[PDB]
RNA sequence: CGCGACCUCAGAUCAGACGUGGCGACCCGCUGAAUUUAAGCAUAUUAGUCAGCGGAGGAGAAGAAACUAACCAGGAUUCCCUCAGUAACGGCGAGUGAACAGGGAAGAGCCCAGCGCCGAAUCCCCGCCCCGCGGCGGGGCGCGGGACAUGUGGCGUACGG
RNA sequence: CAUCUAAGGCUAAAUACCGGCACGAGACCGAUAGUCAACAAGUACCGUAAGGGAAAGUUGAAAAGAACUUUGAAGAGAGAG
RNA sequence: CGCCGCAGGUGCAGAUCUUGGUGGUAGUAGCAAAUAUUCAAACGAGAACUUUGAAGGCCGAAGUGGAGAAGGGUUCCAUGU
RNA sequence: CGACUCUUAGCGGUGGAUCACUCGGCUCGUGCGUCGAUGAAGAACGCAGCUAGCUGCGAGAAUUAAUGUGAAUUGCAGGACACAUUGAUCAUCGACACUUCGAACGCACUUGCGGCCCCGGGUUCCUCCCGGGGCUACGCCUGUCUGAGCGUCGCU
């Protein structure tokens, strides 16, 4: 909704910032073992704990 | 069901008795321990006896054993008043004293 | 054999140890024999590696008497880089060649204050070893 | 426009900014972006320029 | 009718998150988290759920004051004190 | 007594436990003062307690506590045992004299029980099966 | 060109100070900088500025508190920061003092009765 | 792991196999039997001086 | 009909301390089932067990006899072997069920109240000065306050004093 | 006749330990096994919630990870290395 | 790995068995609720579905319009693939 | 002649069995056996030049100091660093510091609102505003001060 709370706001600023993809250079890393994000949360998808 | 000849048997694991089962793969490690508290010790007091006082001669108590004799808890306050004794000096110069042991022969 | 019961002789655990090394012993691991030279001129068998000193690789492809100056100490892989032990690329370019400090032998050391404190602690222990022997 | 810290509210804003560029401010309003930072507009006073002040900040 | 049309009705929140814990447990109507209960002093915790004690049990977390006591109880909690300086 | 704590006086299961009224808690009237005297007052140390009247519904005792960080206690030999950290909240765990005598502690064949230390510690060593590593 | 501990505790607590806002100078500077596209050797040296602005903080908080203990050295009251913070179960422990004595009883037995070292012969 | 992995063994049995393996290494086809290369060894029950 | 003493109470963001909550494998105090077995089932059994609550420590509890015995007597507690699947309990059915003595491990004993005697000898706190800081101690001084004769400390506890 | 002296209190050692810290070992298991968890696992995800809860190891000694030419818009090929 | 002994979590076609993978069915069922599209052009490798314009139609103000609450949480808006 | 189908082989796909490997477990044993109002466990939010997770850390924020070691870290950049007019890195960690909830502590929270006492600025010290700092929870002990009682008295 637009009324929000400042708690609830600060939760899905934290969502925002960590729902995106993880850097180019960090495949280069000696033993990454990582392939992509597997965290990535879409809004239609998965929807949040909140 | 018995089947033919058998004794009667009862056995007592009607009781969940898995749950409290003592295993005693630790018995070397605890013999170890107490051989190794027992050097310590008897080195910690270096002339004195390591096994401890001096314990009394005591007849067992019951008719199956009264014809033997053992080790007592301690000398009796009648034993260390005609020997010669302080009931405070005896134990320091180590000699166990049981005082609630009184005499009867 | 081993003695010592706080010493483990476990595989992977000594395996465990070996790869979550920190760096400061991670250099100790990276040690070198010295050359026949070294060795006599210095009472000293073996000595870590650093970033300046001057090798030749003993075994594997690059194999010779070639006196190379090291230039990299790549820890997290447990190897170094040699000025000429070096590979073209398909590109054109060129990059070095890992290779363990164990396959090589340090034939001029980089000394400074630290280095030959190091020598001289080792060299004192050898000779009361030796002497305790005798 | 300046990202400024989530807690600090338009007052302490307004004594920051006067005293770190040494300027004179009329007004601040605040908002926090849905990335969580908080973001301040300050309007300069008339006789100050927030051109020139940004140029001698170097944001230009 | 009971099935998809009731749901579309299901449009307010029950429960919210807790302050102490951070689970979506807290029941707004009740005023008590569902997890922990925090109004309640102590923590709620079961017997009979021992995974859901180990969960949140300590270590499950940071412990961010406890791997600094252990740290100085090897060497007796010592304080008041430094190196031997250079 | 103690009646059972159940809606309408309904104890599902046997008849056996269909009892709600003549249960008897099975810790004094005394103990239980103790216990509330303590719980209050957790900064201090419960030491005993003596009756000193009671009515038909009431009855009361008086209980001595005592403050473990006062110098008078922390300073005096005799009454520093008080203070350890092992005898706090003892009432709680029946260390005191009326809290000793719920539990049958004491020597005879009277009291063969609690040997080991208590009614619980009897019946694990008795129902402990010892398992040897020789059999 | 770095910033060292080491030199940083013969000054007085006002250069301090001032050596210290002019590391946070340094640093709003470089903030504008990485935001404003900037460049890498201006980029990397945020780091190390932070790092020297920690060190200044470190020394000022570490000779503010060995005075405040010079001060309380030897007051009955002291802050309870300054006090040691050794463990809440053994910071209410019986002291060595009010350990050790006892009772003019014990000390009269002690005194009658000590134990002595003896050996008995085979 | 209460499985009685440990067994006891008579004390006499016990001696009895000790015994018994003592006398067996003192003939050379047993010996040579286990492989023990015992071809230009002196004389089998084979002693030497306290030196040693 | 005001002023004192005592008693019993109240307040204080008073001076200085203490408790709370966590872990809970082990331990202590409670509360406490049913599934199951009895070829059914209600006493019984599962079981003083699971679940529930409270309180600790590195161990906890116990512990120096209102004991065991009946002997030519033993002698705090706790633990191991054995007694013993026994004595006993039990729709005397299913089932349940210890203790003493013996051998070991370890071994350590004690303190108050009271009865009395000693000019309250007793204790806490606050100041000043000195020696120490390491778990705040000591020494000295205070016609400094307070606790306390509704009883502090010393001798002294069933082994007599 | 024997035995002890209740209704007050303290006390180490022998004893326990599937939680914690740090270690050693094994006739155990070898990735559908062994802890649910060898891996960003109490993770992803599911339920309003109490709670439920996975799958998922291996290039190569070295990235030396395929330069360059060539068709297609690219995927993807064909040469070459 | 053979031989002598030792110890087993030791032999699979079934268990509407568990986990994983794969077939026939099968290029099959089906992509049929609420009237409807057409012409030219632009970009583009590629146009029945994009965009522009020209037509023809629908919602027909209790709307297929304009705004909000709760809920969603960046879906908003540019640019590129 | 072929198409289709069946069987067998060669090869190529799909699939990930088997075999080998193992920074993982499980079991046993040992030594310690340590939380918290001086603010714990737990949670939330943040901190990297480029960093989403895991890890680390708390506005001094992938860490400060100190001590040991002694030339790196590394995916790229950048940049110190005579390594003795003192030092990269890592480790140890005793000094310093440690945001917001949380026993959680001014009141209350799916919001927010106060009170007292100092300091600084507008004021030009007086009391309004802004900023900073310190207090403001409950129970309980000992003492202190203020007290209440046609409670028991004494003098008047
Ligand atoms: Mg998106
Ligand atoms: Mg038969
Ligand atoms: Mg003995
Ligand atoms: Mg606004
Ligand atoms: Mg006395
Ligand atoms: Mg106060
Ligand atoms: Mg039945
Ligand atoms: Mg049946
Ligand atoms: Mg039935
Ligand atoms: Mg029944
Ligand atoms: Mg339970
Ligand atoms: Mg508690
Ligand atoms: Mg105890
Ligand atoms: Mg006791
Ligand atoms: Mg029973
Ligand atoms: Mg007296
Ligand atoms: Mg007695
Ligand atoms: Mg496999
Ligand atoms: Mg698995
Ligand atoms: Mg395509
Ligand atoms: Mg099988
Ligand atoms: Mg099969
Ligand atoms: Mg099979
Ligand atoms: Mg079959
Ligand atoms: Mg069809
Ligand atoms: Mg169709
Ligand atoms: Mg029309
Ligand atoms: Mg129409
Ligand atoms: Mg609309
Ligand atoms: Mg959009
Ligand atoms: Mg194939
Ligand atoms: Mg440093
Ligand atoms: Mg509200
Ligand atoms: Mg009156
Ligand atoms: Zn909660």
């Amino acid at each position: 909704s637009s009324h929000k709370t400042f708690r609830i706001k600060r939760f899905l600023a934290k969502k925002q910032k960590q729902n995106r993809p993880i850097p180019q250079w960090i495949r280069m890393k000696t033993g990454n073992k990582i392939r992509y994000n597997s965290k990535r949360r879409h809004w239609r998808r998965t929807k949040l704990g909140l | 069901a018995p089947s033919r000849n058998g004794m009667v048997l009862k056995p007592h694991f009607h009781k969940d008795w898995q749950r409290r089962v003592a295993t005693w793969f630790n018995q070397p490690a605890r013999k170890i321990r107490r051989r190794k508290a027992r050097q310590a010790k008897a080195r910690r007091i270096a002339p004195r006896p390591a096994s401890g006082p001096i314990r009394p001669i005591v007849r067992c108590p019951t008719v199956r054993y009264h014809t033997k004799v053992r080790a007592g808890r301690g000398f009796s306050l009648e034993e260390l008043r005609v020997a010669g004794i302080h009931k405070k000096v005896a134990r320091t110069i180590g000699i166990s004293v049981d005082p609630r042991r009184r005499n009867k022969s | 054999m081993k003695f010592n019961p706080f010493v483990t002789s476990d595989r992977s655990k000594n395996r465990k140890r070996h790869f979550n090394a920190p760096s400061h012993i991670r250099r100790k691991i990276m040690s070198s024999p010295l050359s026949k030279e070294l060795r006599q001129k210095y009472n000293v068998r073996s000595m870590p590696i650093r970033k300046d000193d001057e090798v030749q690789v003993v075994r594997g492809h690059y194999k010779g008497q070639q006196i190379g100056k090291v230039v990299q100490v790549y820890r997290k892989k447990y190897v170094i880089y040699i000025e000429r032990v070096q590979r073209e690329k398909a590109n054109g370019t060129t990059v070095h060649v890992g290779i363990h400090p164990s396959k090589v032998v340090i034939t001029r050391l980089k000394l400074d204050k630290d280095r030959k404190k190091i020598l001289e602690r080792k060299a004192k222990s050898r000779q009361v070893g030796k002497e305790k022997g005798k | 426009v300046f990202i400024v810290d989530v807690k600090a509210n338009k007052h302490q804003i307004k004594q920051a900014v006067k005293k770190l560029y040494d300027i004179d401010v009329a007004k601040v309003n605040t908002l926090i972006r849905p990335d969580g930072e908080k973001k301040a507009y300050v309007r300069l006073a008339p006789d100050y320029d927030a051109l020139d002040v940004a140029n001698k900040i170097g944001i230009i | 009718t009971k099935g998809t049309s009731s749901f579309g009705k299901r449009r307010n929140k029950t429960h919210t998150l807790c302050r102490r814990c951070g689970s979506k447990a807290y029941h707004l109507q009740k005023s008590t988290c569902g997890k922990c209960g925090y109004p309640a002093k102590r923590k709620r915790k079961y017997n009979w759920s021992a995974k859901a004690k180990r969960r949140n049990t300590t270590g499950t977390g940071r412990m961010r004051h406890l791997k600094i006591v252990y740290r100085r109880f090897r060497h007796g909690f010592r304080e008041g004190t430094t190196p031997k300086p250079k | 007594g103690r009646k059972r704590p159940v809606p309408k006086g309904a104890t599902y299961g046997k008849p056996v436990h269909h009892g709600v009224n003549q249960l008897k808690f099975a810790r004094s009237l005394q103990s239980v003062a103790e216990e509330r005297a303590g719980r209050h007052c957790g900064a201090l140390r419960v030491l005993n307690s003596y009756w000193v009247g009671e009515d038909s519904t009431y009855k009361f005792f008086e209980v001595i506590l005592i403050d473990p960080f006062h110098k008078a206690i922390r300073r005096n030999p005799d009454t520093q045992w008080i203070t350890k950290p092992v005898h706090k909240h003892r009432e709680m765990r029946g260390l005191t004299s009326a809290g000793r005598k719920s539990r049958g502690l004491g020597k005879g064949h009277k009291f063969h029980h609690t040997i080991g230390g208590s009614r619980r510690a009897a019946w694990r060593r008795r129902n402990t099966l010892q398992l040897h590593r020789y059999r | 060109a770095k910033i060292k501990a080491r030199d940083l505790r013969g000054k007085k607590k006002e250069e301090l100070l001032k050596q210290l806002d002019d590391l946070k100078v340094e640093l709003s500077q470089l903030r504008v900088a990485k935001v404003t596209g900037g460049a890498a050797s201006k980029l990397s040296k945020i780091r190390v500025v932070r790092k020297s602005i920690a060190r200044v903080l470190t020394v000022i908080n570490q000779t503010q508190k060995e005075n405040l203990r010079k001060f309380y050295k030897g007051k009955k009251y002291k802050p309870l920061d300054l006090r040691p913070k050794k463990t809440r179960a053994m910071r209410r422990r019986l002291n060595k003092h009010e350990e050790n004595l006892k009772t003019k009883k014990q000390q009269r037995k002690e005194r009658l009765y000590p134990l002595r070292k003896y050996a008995v012969k085979a | 792991t209460w499985r009685r992995w440990h067994r006891r063994v008579n004390t006499t049995q016990k001696r009895y196999a000790i015994c018994s393996a003592l006398a067996a290494s003192a003939l050379p086809a047993l010996v040579m039997s286990k492989g023990h290369r015992i071809e230009e060894v002196p004389e089998l029950p084979l002693v030497v001086e306290d030196k040693v």
